[PDB]
């Protein structure tokens, strides 16, 4: 799952399996922002059955 | 005895160590080649300025 922590500032990371530790906080912050944004929805009422 | 030519005319058991594997993924920044090219031009000494000085015969050379 390394690729989810290297999409902000790992432009110089030559390896595809590696990631720069020093941008972990930035990557995690962006990940949390997307986590919040992806859930902005209103729960809808569908219907039931006994 | 050894010969050194001149540069100017004169008067005339297992062995595979567990750490020697090569797994490199580092790209230099700035690159080695670029800075090497620049510093190689930096190495060159400044040119000679012989004008106005005499020669072995005694006549000053220049223009």
């Amino acid at each position: 799952n390394i690729h989810l922590f290297k999409q902000l500032l790992n432009t110089e990371t030559l390896s595809v399996r590696g990631a720069n530790p020093l941008m972990f906080r930035a990557n995690v912050l962006h990940m949390l922002l997307e986590f919040v944004l992806d859930n902005l929805y209103l729960n809808r009422h569908t219907g039931f059955s006994q | 005895m050894k010969r050194i030519p001149r540069k100017t005319k004169g008067k005339s058991p297992a062995t595979t160590e567990p750490g020697t594997s090569n797994r490199e993924q580092y790209k230099a920044r700035p690159g080695i080649a670029s800075v090497q090219r620049a510093t190689e031009s930096a190495e060159m000494p400044m040119k000679n300025n012989d004008e106005g000085t005499p020669d072995k015969k005694g006549n000053t050379k220049g223009d």
